[PDB]
Parts: structure tokens; C-alpha cells; sequence
């Protein structure tokens, strides 16, 4: 019934379906940003050498696994509207899937905010802007500072091409 | 609202709403063609989604592209401004002659004439074709169907009656072609001229043409039949009037629906049709009725797939029919044109108390003999045949002229057979068949028989053939 | 696939907020998708298996699938009114229909509803349609005739109550005649005095046209016997869990009359278009398809339906239900799915064939594979001992019919079988909507299986019978109507029949 | 401009990215091949490779080309041999191709046509009087392999020489001939068969064959269409063959398999119909509007042990405008061409013949579907009336008739030279043991003596009471001239 905050990122089609849920659920609050770092969090409270005993273990079950997740929520810097998300991939059984709905979390917040198209050789250009292409040179200027067939087919074969200048 | 394309795979486009998740059936509205492009709703998969069959083509469309929520199900020129006029799928004119112009609109997905509408008055429709006539007549606005294998004469047949019952009549024909051949639809408009049923320069055109050939997609065949019913369920509803509504071939309507129905997401049933075969024939059959409203005369063209009137399809439309014409590749093969099986064809006023005892007991006796002479027939081919009895040989002879005065030179038909058309009036066949039953003919020759009219233009070919 | 309903966003989401509409889903539920006429459903967490639930835009609806997190419904009608998001709710619904005397003459749809445009049905009683059939100990062994007034059947496949009988063909053989000839016969008993021979019918018309099911009201209106047959009908464009339903409703309006000491018979024509029906919905239902891609349950379905015709000891009325299952063959096979098992329920079949149809015999009966296994114990005795004859004739004319051609000149010894064989078999011709009394039967078969008919040309029998009917009808109603109230074939009418019989072919031949 | 590669197999390729892609649009690939959209799905577009997907790894860039799928046209192309694509592979070096078609056309709708009226010629007796073809056509040829089949169509189009090396500019028919599923070792060998008759000249040959890959034959008999568009909608006559329909839908159904969509009948998929259905209406008899152009179609059909029930085999049979037939049987009996005359049906009917053919053979279709079945009735020898005794005292020679050598054609005027020998009854009194010595030289002897007669007919095709007469007699003038 609700209606739904698709941010044009929109991601998935089948599995990463949490994620596509708080771009939505938060947008309500505007706690985005709240999240965005909270889940940076859990991405390691649970890969601990002391959380792994039930990470991916059906040994326990929806049973101390979401009651024990009252812990790592309330305790530490959560206890939100977002101590949830987990507390369905508890029950839903999917913990042994956070880490990719986390990842998905992200690269649909930094496409209301960043832009993500990257540099040949190196890193990430972070183009943050209203223009795609607009800031690709006034950026890249901080770089600076810090015929017979065969031939054909073998000249655009070393300009923009293969192993060479690659590595 | 609008709509952004998610998916596409042949002929099914899932379609995602921000807001206005378009009611199944609902026609939806692709922007940005070069040609019109419109997809029934035909389910919610959830998440404000739609899966959706093309009433054309969907090369080029690319994921996002814009769909608009037209609202409401395909709408079309449903009036009497049709007439003369090549409709098609959804409207769209394609005789090249610029909008059908009316403002009177329906959607081609109706509810079904309920019980308390359904008229119970059948009288005997003559065809002139003798072989319906005697031993399995037409009703005036009766569900009548042509069933026939590949190139069994089916739908010859259905020319040749277009040409006889929808002459000399005074009302309207609706003529749809669904999913045959193009070549055909192009071949009958310019007979449909010359006779002038179409006549281009006046009004006096008394036949509607709807069409969707085996050009195109599943969408399109799937439902050029719910069109021009449509057509023909407005000057049936209103006028009172006499409609005429020929298809071909409503076979390819369920098809069609086959094609799609997998990437829709059917488990595939008996013969790998719909599991759904059986409704879809329904709620669409029980459409192209007779209410006490107004009248509609039907004559479907079934194809038989391999000839075996036992695959899903023949075999479910049986059951929506009151007189079935059934074509026999084994009677061709003869040439015994047309084909008609005199022993799988049957009528509902075939009744002692409808056509007469006269009628009646003459057809079954015809049915008879040729059922007896079936019986024989693997004595004699490989048994001896002067090994029969006087009784029998007597039943042979008879039987296989019976059996050859039953073909008729058709009209429509002369590039064909080599004969001037022909057409016999109700009582002369009956009586023509009584005759030769009856022994009075068993000194004429077999051929005498084959591809006359009347039964006294065999007496003519049995000097002819003399001296 | 991997995932799973319910869980995606639209639900997703609220789980994480903290969503609060009242009744927890237990009471109700929302669409989660619909289409092909199923429609899953979130929530309904308290409906029970085969529940009826109500469409926000009114649609009914039955839960077949409790899936683990979701409930599957199947649509009792056009979807166009269904939509992602609609409301679903548990009506604490029974599904029950119409039941008792006040539905004779009426038309109702697959749920009990008037369709015959002649407004309400005074229903005074309601019957679940799901019903367990009587068990073993409720019952006893079938006796009472059920007299369908066809020769061909009353004498060589012979019908009692409480028996399960199928009518099963190809196409376009008289299989629904048949039916219609049976009820019209009924008749008789019902305008009599005799209370214990009185039959109540239920015509149940699945899958046909409407023009058809009319027709037929029509003409069951015309032998005025409609004013004691009640017809559901779950006509072509009806939905599927309508027509799946249909027999069921049927059986509970007749299974009223076995439990109130009346007899009722049931017709199921077309129990084929049934199961096509039922198919759909586990297909679309994503159940596990087999052979011809029915389900594995297609087989209870309709045991559970055919063990509930019975026929109930004293100690329970004294009633009964008999039913005429109609199965459609294809090419004559009658070991596909569908027929093998119906023929496996049932406990006969009266097969008819197009070879018989056209060669004259009509009805076409084929009394070589036709059968009873009630049999001679649902025959009165007149019947009885002219019947058995019969058989027994018809069966030796059968072993020797090959030389019907190829035997103008044999054994003077079975020139005779053949002789007595056309003979017989002519008696057992009989015209459409013309269902005989059991007495004039045992008349017209006596007359033949005694001989006197044998030096008279099998041209004229047909209409020798139909007079020498006629004199004894009008004159000696006396000892016939004897041979009826009697049930049996006095010495002394034997007789008063010998006598009407050769004095009568004398005169008529002369 | 376009995007990664997500997994690639069996000539496979998912694809994460592409995200304006048009559905339908062929990409490209990092190491120069071209590729196909089919399935736009949410999350990737599944791609059908154009070739050997090993240089295809996970992580390539495949890259958009706009285009939806499109082919070289055009007089250009005659004489040349191209893979699917247009490509030329006869190492000729490239063709002229200024033209550049669509594969991807609709056909023809319902006004663009006029009635089939065009005789197209096959030069094959049995063909052009019982069953006849028009330009415009699409006539089936179908049979159990080693039957005849091509040597149908090949006949044929070596008919055309006659027409293409003279000046009526109607009676000209260029011929496109696909190749799909073959093996290269024939493909070759019948090039050239057409090369030494000298007719290669006048045909283009798309040849896509069992090495090419999957999407390649998929693809073949529609660019092969295109091509023959072309000569139809600029006002000329084009005959495309395809051979065979049966291995292209073999084709059809592996990608479509692969692609995972859910499979039908015989594994086949949905739309194997709507693939035949689609590409044989693109052959049409346009009307004078539109060029008076047309494009004869023949697809071939395979049949096992004779199953016209097998899915395929119906289809095509429901979607042509008739068809023959073939049978081994006939074959080794003697009945070269095998053909089946009561099974083969031309739906154009004398529609489609000179008034020349029409005259000798309009009502001996029926004929000899009666001759037959009453010489099937009286095969024991015992006795039957004055009517039936002559029927088949005639048509045991009839056959003998249609009894044809391999590539050699005949032009109509010679076929009606001698179907008048026998159709008005002058062979009514010969041993059929002689019937081809026979003809084998009442043929060369009224090309030899009257190329007068011969004139008239071949060119106002017909024959005049004034014809008929020279006839009369030219034949009387040799049946006593041998026995009596
Ligand atoms: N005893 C009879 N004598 C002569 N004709 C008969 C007889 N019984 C039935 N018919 C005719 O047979 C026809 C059809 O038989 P029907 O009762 O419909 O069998 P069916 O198995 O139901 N065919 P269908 O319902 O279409 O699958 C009717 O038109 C009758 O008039
Ligand atoms: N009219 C004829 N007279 C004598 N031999 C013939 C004739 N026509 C064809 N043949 C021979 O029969 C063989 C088969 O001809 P073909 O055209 O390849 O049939 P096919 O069914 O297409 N074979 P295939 O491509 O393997 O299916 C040849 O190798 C010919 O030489
Ligand atoms: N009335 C007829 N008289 C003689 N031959 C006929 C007749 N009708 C059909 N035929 C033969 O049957 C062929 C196919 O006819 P058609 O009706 O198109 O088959 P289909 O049933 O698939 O539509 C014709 O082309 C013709 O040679
Ligand atoms: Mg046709
Ligand atoms: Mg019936
Ligand atoms: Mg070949």
C-alpha cells in the first residue's frame, strides 16, 4: 500500500531488496546520513572473531540470534529505526547476508550525493555534481599537478588498447 | 500515470509505476514510437510492477523508456462507419484512408451475454451447398464452426459462403481475419469490391473488416479476435439487426495466446498449451453469441493441428458450437471438394421436428449407406469385390454415387475445379439424394455424379460421357 | 529465483518503520500480486485452509495454497477488479449452498444463485458443499430400480438407486441424451401415488455454452419435467473455482433429498470440463503437474465427489443419491487420465460409439462393452426374465456377426442367431425424448426374444413395436398395468400376451 | 557508451551496464565482435554472440552500435557468395554495397499487394502443370532428405537463365539462395553446380552453415530477405530459397534455450511459429503502386520417416500458399521427380500459368487425384463399366510424362509441346516402356522443324485455334510414323 521512495539509483531486481527498502524508509525522518554510517559499523561488529559462531551458523536459529540481536543494536550507537533491518534479516534468515544489502545501501546514497564514473589507472574521480563531464577536466587538471589490411587492425590496436600502458 | 519500462523479453514488457499500477486488461501507452505501440496490462507481479503483452512489435524499446496508463482496456471504432473500412488490433485504420470517423467507442473486453438473454429460436439457415444442407444445415444466428486440417478447404469454404449467405442478405458482415494469411485479406478486399459488399465510392457498404495476419506478434493475434467481435457486438446489440460474423481462423487466437503464455509464466499444460486453454476460450466464445437483443450469425474456420481433432484446441471449441462443418484431408485427397465429412458433421436442428420428416429421414439414410459402405470397404480392397452380396454390391454402387453428388463445383472455386460454379436450393438436394437412395439412378455412371448441381445436371453429364 | 513473497520492499520497508493496521493480517491481508486469476495474498494470518474470502471491490475468493508466508487465493471471478494492494478479509465464511425442495424448477449458478431471472430462491436450509460421503456402515446393498426408460439400458445395463453409473463417449454420440431422456422418464413416478418411486433430479452443466444449457432448460421445460429438476450450471465463461465447484453444490442440493428418505439422481455433465478446470488451478497455483499435467489429486477430487451418492439403510431414511457422471473421450480412449479414472470409481459404463450412431443403431449403445455391476439386482422380475434372454441372444449374435456378409448360405443352426440378433437388436432402437414404461419394455422385448417377431423383415419391427405398443396401451391397459403393480410375468399373463402378441402380428402383416 | 561483461557461455553473454541499450540492438565486444540484445532485464542484458564466444571472458567491454541489425543490398551482391551478415566469402574482396537494408522488416501489410497473377517458372513439368507457382508465392518444398529437394530449387533457378539473358524486362528473376545448416563441402559444391549452368551470375547466396554460429543461422534466411526486399520494392522480380527452414529453427530454439526461456513442444520455444510465420510473408506480389515488384519464396522443410505431424512441419505447411511433397518411395520406383501429385497442392492454382499450360492442364489435377484413387479401387484383375476403363488406359502414360532428367529444365513452350502429346489423346495407344524414347525426340524434332509454332506460344502464351491446328497434325505426323 505505502508508497515508495525509488531513488533513481534504483540497484537490484531480486535479491539486494532491504536496500531499496531504507533509501525509502529513511527518507522519512530524513535520517539517511544517520545509517549510512551506522551500517559502516555492523559491517564489523559481525565479522569479529567472536560473532562468526552464529553469522553463519544454523545452529541457533531465529531463536537467541534476534533476542541476542537486542544487543548489538541497543548497546552500541544504534538503537534507531534502523536496529531493524537487522532485526528482519534476523528473523527473515538472511544475516548471513547484511554485508551485501549494506554495500548496495551505499551506492545508492552516493548517487544522490557523488558521481562515480573513474580515471583511466587510477582513482575515483568523485565528480559530485550537477554536470556529468562538466567538472571531468577542472579536475583532472590536478593530475598534471600531483594502410593495409592488418595495419588496420593492428594501429588502434596500440592507441587506446590492450596490456601496454595498462599496468 | 507514467510508466517506465523494467524489462523486455520478445513479446512481454514488465512496466514499473511510480503511482497509477494500471487494473489488468487496462490498454497502456508507450512514448516515443514512430508507430503506435500499446500493452494490455496482463498482470501484478507486485512492486508497483505490470507484465504486459505488445499489440505490436518490441524492437528498439530500451529500459526506462516513458509508458502512460491510457486509462482504461483498447478502445475501438466501434459504429457504423466501419463498413468499407480495413480496421485492425486497435483501431488504426490500414486501408490507408485517414481516421474511421465516430464517436461512439467500446472496449474490445466485455462481460458475456448473461443466461436470461439467451434466445432459444433456431430455423434453418440454407446454404445452398448441398452437402451442409442435407445432412447437417446452418441455423440463422447460430455459432456454426469450419473445422479442417491444412488445405483441407476451409477456408475456400468460408469464401464461397461469404460469397452465398452474406450476398443475398440485407444486414450486416463482419468479416475478421486472425492470424491467416496476409495474401488472403489483400485477395478478398478486391473480390469484396468487385462484387462491391465494399463499395469505396458511396456508403452502401455492408461488411467490416478487422485484421492480424500471421505477419504479427502473439499480442496482436491473441487479440485481433476480441476486435472485431466487438465490431460485430455493436451492429448485433443496437440494430436489432441480422449480423454476419465470419472469422479466420479463430484457431490462431488460442495460438497465439500459446506463444506468450510461457514467458507469462505458466507451468505448460496437456500438449503444452496455456493451462488456461480452456477459460480464455470461454470468456471469449460465449461472447460471439445470439442475445434476444439482436442476432449474430457466426462461422468460424478451425484449424485442425495435424489433423487430429483431438489436439486441445479443435477439440475445446467443439463444445461452443450448434453446427460443425468437418473437413476430411482423406475425402480431398478424392477430390470430393469440398470435403465434408458426411459422417463427422453435425447440426443441432437436425431434428425430425425442425426440418421435417422428409429432410431428416433422407439425410440419416444417406448417412447410413455411406457408414455401410465404410464397413465393406477392407472386404473388398483386399478380399475380392464380386465376393459381396447382391444386397451389398447394390450398397456400393449407390453409395459411391451418393458419395460423389455430394461435391459441389463452388464458385469461388472455378480457378480450381474447371466447372462453372453452382448452388442447389434446399429441396432439390434432398430430393435429388432420396432419388438416387431410393434406386432410380442405378443405371447412370459413377463420374455422372462428380461435380454437378442439381441432381438433374447429372442426367445431363450421363450422355455427355455416352455418346 | 532464490527470494520469496511478502518479502520486498512495499512489505520491506514497514517492518523496519513500525507499521500498525489494527487486525494484525490475522483478519485480513493485502495483494501481494495478481494474475491468471491467483491471487497471493500478505496476511490473512488466521484464515484456515479452503476459507472464502471477500475482494476489497467484492470478488470472492478461496485459500487452496497456506504458503508460509503468504496465502494463495483463487478468484471466483473477472480480475480486472483486482489490483496490488487491495484489502482481503476473512468473512468467517462457510461455503454452502441453497438447499430443499424450493430450488425445483429453478436455475442456479455454481453457487446456488438464481440465474433464471425469476428472483429468490426461498432457501429454508443450508448444506456445506464439502461433505463427507456416507462411510460403510450407513448403507444398504442397491435394490431399487432407477428406471432411465431406455430400452437398450433398463434391460442390458440396468441402473439402481444409489448407483454410480457413467455415460461416457466421444463426442457427439448422445451421452447427454442419455442424461435428459432419464430425468424426462421420471416423471411418471412423480406425478403418481407411489411415494417410494417418486426421483428428484439434479442436472449439473459444466463448462458448456449458454445457448446450450438454455436450449436444454427448454426442452426439459417442454416435458414438463422441469417442475422436478434443479439446474446448476457452471456455464463456459464462468470462472474456474466456479466449475470446480459446481458438482460439489449439485451433489449437497441432492445429498438433502437422500438424507430426508427422498431419492434424487444427479447428472454431472461434463465431469472432463471439471477436471480441465481443477487443472488450471493447481497449474497456475504452481502445483506439481503429472501426467496430462493434472495434479496428483485429480483423482480424489472426484472419488471424493462420486462416493457420495449412496444408498442409506432404513435406519437413515431409506434414501438415495445416484449419479450419471459424463465422461468425454478422445478418439475413444478410455484409458486416459481422466476416464481411467472415473471408469475406476464408478461402477459402470454405458459406452456409446459413432460407428453404432450412423449404422442406425440409436441410441448407440454398446451393449458388448457397456455394463452394470449392480446389475440384475436393479431390475424388477418382468425385466428380469425377458432381459436375461435377451443378453444371452444378443451375445451369441455378436460371436457369430462375421458372417453376417461372407455367410449367405451356412449352418441352418446360426442362420438363426443372425436372425434373432437384427431382431433384437432393432427392439433395441428407441427415439429421442420417448422414454418407455418398464411394463410396455418388457412387452416390446417379450414380443421379440419369444420368436414371434422372427418371420417379420427387421424393416418393419420399428414400426410394428411402435403399434402394437400403441393397441395394448389403450386396450389391454389391463394386464399390463398388471405386469407393472405385480412386477413380475404371471403364468396366466405369459398367456394373455402370446395372445396379443401373434394375433396381432397376423393381422398386421396381412 | 556501453558496459561490462557479467558471465559469458555457450555463446551467452550476460551483461551489467549497456543501460541504454535498445532492445534488439546489436553491441559490440572488446575484441572486435558483434554481438545481440534479446533479453532486456533488469539487471543485465543477455547477449546472443555473433561467433566463437573463447575470445569472450568475464569483464570485457561491450559497447553500443545504436543499430538494430541490418544487411548489404543490392545488384551489388549477384554472382558473390555472403556469410549471414553480408560479409563475402568467395575471396572476391568486398562487395559495391551502397545499399544497406534492415533484417529486422515487417512485411507487407493487406494494400501494397495485388492477387498473385505472375508465372514463376520452375522449368519442371511435374511442377509447372500440377502444381503451378506465381511470383509472389511462397510454395513449400518439403520431403525426407535425399528426396529432391533442392535439386528442385536448383532446377530453377537454372531455369532462369533463359529469362535474365534475353530483353523482356519482366520475365527477369534474380534469385537469392540461403544456406542454412549445411555443410561448407556442399554449400561450395552447388555454387558450383550454378557457376558451370551459368546462373551464378544472376543469384546472390547467403550461406550460413554448421560451424557458423548459432545466432548466425537464426539470422541468415531474414538478411537473405532483406536482400530480396529490395529487388521487390524497386519494381523487380526476386526468388529466394531458403534451405532449410527445418535446421534454422533447430538454431532458433539453441539460443532461445540458452537464454533460458522455458522451453515447448519438441523443446522448440513459443514464437517458433511467429519465426516462420513472419519471415515467409515478406514475400509478396506488390501491386502496381509500389513497383509491380514480387519475391517468390520456397523454404524447405525436412521430414522424419515422413512425419508431417513432427511441430515444424505443420507449422510451415499452414503458413505457405501450398506445397510438394516428396517420398522416397515414389523416387526408387521410377518417379523422378518424386513428387506426390494428389498430396501436392499450389493454393494459386492456373492463377499462375501461361493459357498455354492452363489449356493442356487445368482439370488433370483432379485427374490424376481421381485416376489415382480409381486404379487403387480396380487394382485386382476382374471387370468394370465402359466409364472407368479408359481412365487408367490413359494415365499410366501421363506419368511417364512428368518423368524428368536433372538439371534440365524446359522452357513452357516445350512443356505444353508435349503434355498436348498425350493430355488430347495422342499417346492413348502406346506402351509406356517407349513414352521417353519417345518424347526424348518429338521434342528435338519440333525444335528442329518448327521453332515456328514454338514462337507463338512462348510469347503471347496461349494457344490459338490457329496453333492448335499446326499441332493437329505435327503429332499425327509421328505416331504413324513408328508402330503404324
Ligand atoms: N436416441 C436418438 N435417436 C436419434 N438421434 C439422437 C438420439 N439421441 C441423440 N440424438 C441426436 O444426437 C445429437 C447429439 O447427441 P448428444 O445428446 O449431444 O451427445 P453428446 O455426447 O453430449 N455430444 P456433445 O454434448 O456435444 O459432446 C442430437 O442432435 C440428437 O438429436
Ligand atoms: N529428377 C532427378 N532424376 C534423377 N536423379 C535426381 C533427380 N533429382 C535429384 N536427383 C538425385 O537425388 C539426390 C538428392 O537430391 P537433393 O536435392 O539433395 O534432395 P534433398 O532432400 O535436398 N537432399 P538433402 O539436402 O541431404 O536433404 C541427388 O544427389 C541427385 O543427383
Ligand atoms: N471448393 C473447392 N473445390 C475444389 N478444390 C478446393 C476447394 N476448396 C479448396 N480446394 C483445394 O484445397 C486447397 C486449399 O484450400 P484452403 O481453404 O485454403 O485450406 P485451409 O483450410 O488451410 O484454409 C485449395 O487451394 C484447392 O486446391
Ligand atoms: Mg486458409
Ligand atoms: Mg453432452
Ligand atoms: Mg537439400
Amino acid at each position: 500500500f505505502a508508497k515508495l521512495v525509488r531513488p533513481p539509483v534504483q540497484i537490484y531486481g531480486i535479491e539486494g531488496r532491504y536496500a531499496t527498502a531504507l533509501y525509502s524508509a529513511a527518507s522519512k525522518q530524513n535520517k539517511l546520513e544517520q545509517v549510512e554510517k551506522e551500517l559502516l559499523r555492523v559491517g564489523q561488529i559481525l565479522k569479529e572473531p567472536k560473532m562468526a559462531a552464529s553469522l553463519l551458523n544454523p545452529y541457533v536459529k531465529r531463536s537467541v540470534k534476534v533476542k541476542s540481536l537486542s544487543d548489538m543494536t541497543a548497546k552500541e550507537k544504534f538503537s534507531p529505526l534502523t536496529s531493524n533491518l537487522i532485526n528482519l534479516l534476523a528473523e527473515n534468515g538472511r544475516l548471513t547476508n547484511t554485508p551485501a544489502v549494506i554495500s548496495a545501501f551505499s551506492t545508492m546514497m552516493s548517487v544522490h550525493r557523488g558521481e562515480v564514473p573513474c580515471t583511466v589507472t587510477t582513482a575515483s574521480a568523485l565528480d559530485e555534481t550537477t554536470l556529468t563531464e562538466l567538472k571531468t577536466v577542472l579536475k583532472s587538471f590536478l593530475s598534471k599537478g600531483q594502410k593495409y589490411v592488418d595495419m588496420s587492425a593492428k594501429t588502434k590496436i596500440q592507441k587506446l588498447s590492450r596490456a601496454m600502458r595498462e599496468i | 500515470t507514467t510508466g517506465r519500462i523494467v524489462a523486455v523479453i520478445g513479446a512481454v514488457v514488465d512496466v514499473q509505476f511510480d503511482e497509477g499500477l494500471p487494473p489488468i486488461l487496462n490498454a497502456l501507452e508507450v512514448q516515443g514510437r514512430e508507430t503506435r505501440l500499446v500493452l494490455e496490462v496482463a498482470q501484478h507481479l507486485g512492486e508497483s510492477t505490470v507484465r504486459t503483452i505488445a499489440m505490436d512489435g518490441t524492437e528498439g524499446l530500451v529500459r526506462g523508456q516513458k509508458v502512460l496508463d491510457s486509462g482504461a482496456p483498447i478502445r475501438i471504432p466501434v459504429g457504423p462507419e466501419t463498413l468499407g473500412r480495413i480496421m485492425n488490433v486497435i483501431g488504426e485504420p490500414i486501408d490507408e484512408r485517414g481516421p474511421i470517423k465516430t464517436k461512439q467507442f467500446a472496449a474490445i473486453h466485455a462481460e458475456a451475454p448473461e443466461f436470461v438473454e439467451m434466445s432459444v429460436e433456431q430455423e434453418i439457415l440454407v446454404t445452398g451447398i448441398k452437402v451442409v444442407d442435407l445432412l447437417a444445415p446452418y441455423a440463422k444466428g447460430g455459432k456454426i464452426g469450419l473445422f479442417g486440417g491444412a488445405g483441407v478447404g476451409k477456408t475456400v469454404l468460408i469464401m464461397e459462403l461469404i460469397n452465398n449467405v452474406a450476398k443475398a442478405h440485407g444486414g450486416y458482415s463482419v468479416f475478421a481475419g486472425v492470424g491467416e494469411r496476409t495474401r488472403e485479406g489483400n485477395d478478398l478486399y478486391h473480390e469484396m469490391i468487385e462484387s462491391g459488399v465494399i463499395n469505396l465510392k458511396d456508403a452502401t457498404s455492408k461488411v467490416a473488416l478487422v485484421y492480424g495476419q500471421m505477419n504479427e506478434p502473439p499480442g496482436a493475434r491473441a487479440r485481433v479476435a476480441l476486435t472485431g467481435l466487438t465490431v460485430a457486438e455493436y451492429f448485433r446489440d443496437q440494430e436489432g439487426q441480422d449480423v454476419l460474423l465470419f472469422i479466420d481462423n479463430i484457431f490462431r487466437f488460442t495460438q497465439a495466446g500459446s506463444e506468450v503464455s510461457a514467458l507469462l509464466g505458466r507451468i505448460p499444460s496437456a500438449v503444452g498449451y496455456q493451462p488456461t486453454l480452456a477459460t480464455d476460450m470461454g470468456t471469449m466464445q460465449e461472447r460471439i453469441t445470439t442475445t434476444k437483443k439482436g442476432s449474430i450469425t457466426s462461422v468460424q474456420a478451425i484449424y485442425v493441428p495435424a489433423d487430429d481433432l483431438t489436439d486441445p484446441a479443435p477439440a475445446t471449441t467443439f463444445a461452443h458450437l450448434d453446427a460443425t462443418t468437418v473437413l476430411s484431408r482423406a475425402i480431398a485427397e478424392l477430390g470430393i471438394y469440398p470435403a465434408v465429412d458426411p459422417l463427422d458433421s453435425t447440426s443441432r436442428i437436425m431434428d425430425p421436428n425442425i426440418v421435417g420428416s422428409e429432410h431428416y429421414d433422407v439425410a440419416r439414410g444417406v448417412q447410413k449407406i455411406l457408414q455401410d459402405y465404410k464397413s465393406l470397404q477392407d472386404i473388398i480392397a483386399i478380399l475380392g469385390m464380386d465376393e459381396l452380396s447382391e444386397e451389398d454390391k447394390l450398397t456400393v454402387s449407390r453409395a459411391r454415387k451418393i458419395q460423389r453428388f455430394l461435391s459441389q463445383p463452388f464458385q469461388v472455386a472455378e480457378v480450381f475445379t474447371g466447372h462453372l460454379g453452382k448452388l442447389v436450393p434446399l429441396k432439390e438436394t434432398i430430393k435429388g439424394f432420396q432419388q438416387i437412395l431410393a434406386g432410380e439412378y442405378d443405371h447412370l455412371p459413377e463420374q455422372a455424379f462428380y461435380m454437378v448441381g442439381p441432381i438433374e445436371e447429372a442426367v445431363a453429364k450421363a450422355d455427355k460421357l455416352a455418346e | 529465483q532464490k527470494t520469496g513473497t511478502a518479502e520486498v520492499s512495499s512489505i520491506l520497508e514497514e517492518r523496519i518503520l513500525g507499521a500498525d493496521t489494527s487486525v494484525d493480517l490475522e483478519e485480513t491481508g493485502r495483494v501481494l500480486s495478481i494474475g491468471d486469476g491467483i491471487a497471493r495474498v500478505h496476511g490473512l494470518r488466521n484464515v484456515q485452509a479452503e476459507e472464502m474470502v471477500e475482494f476489497s471491490s467484492g470478488l470472492k475468493g478461496m485459500s487452496l495454497n497456506l504458503e508460509p508466508d503468504n496465502v494463495g487465493v483463487v478468484v471466483f471471478g473477472n480480475d480486472k477488479l483486482i489490483k496490488e494492494g487491495d484489502i482481503v478479509k476473512r468473512t468467517g465464511a462457510i461455503v454452502d449452498v441453497p438447499v430443499g425442495e424450493e430450488l425445483l424448477g429453478r436455475v442456479v449458478d455454481a453457487l446456488g444463485n438464481a440465474i433464471d431471472g425469476k428472483g429468490p430462491i426461498g432457501s429454508k436450509a443450508r448444506r456445506r458443499v464439502g461433505l463427507k460421503a456416507p462411510g460403510i456402515i450407513p448403507r444398504i446393498s442397491v435394490r431399487e430400480p432407477m428406471q432411465t426408460g431406455i430400452k437398450a439400458v433398463d434391460s442390458l445395463v440396468p441402473i439402481g438407486r444409489g448407483q454410480r453409473e457413467l455415460i461416457i463417449g466421444d463426442r457427439q454420440t448422445g451421452k447427454t441424451s442419455i442424461a435428459i431422456d432419464t430425468i424426462i422418464n421420471q416423471k411418471r413416478f412423480n406425478d403418481g401415488t407411489d411415494e417410494k418411486k417418486k426421483l428428484y433430479c439434479i442436472y449439473v452443466a459444466i463448462g458448456q455454452k449458454r445457448s446450450t444449457v438454455a436450449q436444454l432448460v427448454k426442452r426439459l421445460t417442454d416435458a414438463d419435467a422441469m417442475k422436478y429438476t434443479i439446474v446448476v450450471s457452471a456455464t463456459a465463461s464462468d470462472a474456474a473455482p466456479l466449475q470446480y465447484l459446481a458438482p460439489y453444490s449439485g451433489c449437497s442440493m441432492g445429498e438433502y433429498f437422500r438424507d430426508n428418505g427422498k431419492h434424487a439422481l444427479i447428472i454431472y455433465d461434463d465431469l472432463s470440463k471439471q477436471a480441465v478446470a481443477y487443472r488450471q488451478m493447481s497449474l497456475l497455483l504452481r502445483r506439481p503437474p503429472g501426467r496430462e499435467a493434472y495434479p496428483g489429486d485429480v483423482f480424489y477430487l472426484h472419488s471424493r465427489l462420486l462416493e457420495r451418492a449412496a444408498k442409506m439403510n432404513d435406519a437413515f431414511g431409506g434414501g438415495s443419491l445416484t449419479a450419471l457422471p459424463v465422461i468425454e473421450t478422445q478418439a475413444g480412449d478410455v484409458s486416459a487420465y481422466i476416464p481411467t479414472n472415473v471408469i475406476s470409481i464408478t461402477d459402470g459404463q454405458i459406452f456409446l460409439e459413432t460407428e453404432l450412431f450412423y449404422k442406425g443403431i440409436r441410441p448407440a449403445i454398446n451393449v458388448g462393452l457397456s455394463v452394470s455391476r449392480v446389475g440384475s439386482a436393479a431390475q424388477t422380475r418382468a425385466m428380469k426374465q425377458v432381459a436375461g434372454t435377451m443378453k444371452l441372444e444378443l451375445a451369441q449374435y455378436r460371436e457369430v456377426a462375421a458372417f453376417a456378409q461372407f455367410g449367405s448360405d451356412l449352418d441352418a443352426a446360426t442362420q438363426q442367431l443372425l436372425s434373432r440378433g437384427v431382431r433384437l437388436t432393432e427392439l433395441l432402437k428407441q427415439g429421442q425424448y420417448s422414454p418407455m414404461a418398464i411394463e410396455e419394455q418388457v412387452a416390446v422385448i417379450y414380443a421379440g426374444v419369444r420368436g414371434y417377431l422372427d418371420k417379420l423383415e427387421p424393416s418393419k419391427i420399428t414400426k410394428f413395436e411402435n403399434a402394437f405398443l400403441s393397441h395394448v396401451i389403450s386396450q389391454h391397459q389391463a394386464l399390463l398395468g398388471k405386469i407393472r403393480t405385480d412386477g413380475k410375468i404371471s403364468e396366466e399373463s405369459d398367456a394373455k400376451l402370446k395372445e396379443i402378441v401373434t394375433n396381432f402380428l397376423a393381422g398386421f402383416e396381412a
